[PDB]
């Protein structure tokens, strides 16, 4: 059961991973100010990597 | 003698009920690193419902 409560948590965080980076793209060169693009930047942590 | 056979189905039980466990039960002994290690996914975990 805890392997399992792994993999899931693993496959989520992936899964989320991807469709942040797939949302990010429609961001891309945005021109305010002096800003030009804008991201969502998305990590796992080490201490809950751990 | 008794004892021993009983066992032996014992452990035989215990070995086809892990077989089953994990991802998706088929032959997870190497299956698991031969499938994360490529970008793919089960076959049976794909048909999994």
């Amino acid at each position: 059961s805890s392997k399992s409560v792994a993999n899931i948590i693993r496959k989520t965080i992936q899964r989320e991973q991807n469709r942040i980076r797939m949302l990010n793209q429609g961001l891309q060169a945005v021109s305010f100010g002096q800003v030009r693009g804008v991201r969502l930047n998305v990590n796992v942590r080490e201490s809950h990597a751990i | 003698v008794e004892r021993d056979e009983v066992a032996a189905q014992k452990r035989e039980l215990e070995k086809q009920i892990e077989r089953l466990s994990q991802p998706s039960g088929a032959e997870d002994s190497r299956m698991i690193a031969l499938a994360e290690r490529f970008g793919g996914v089960l076959l049976s975990e794909i048909y999994d419902d």
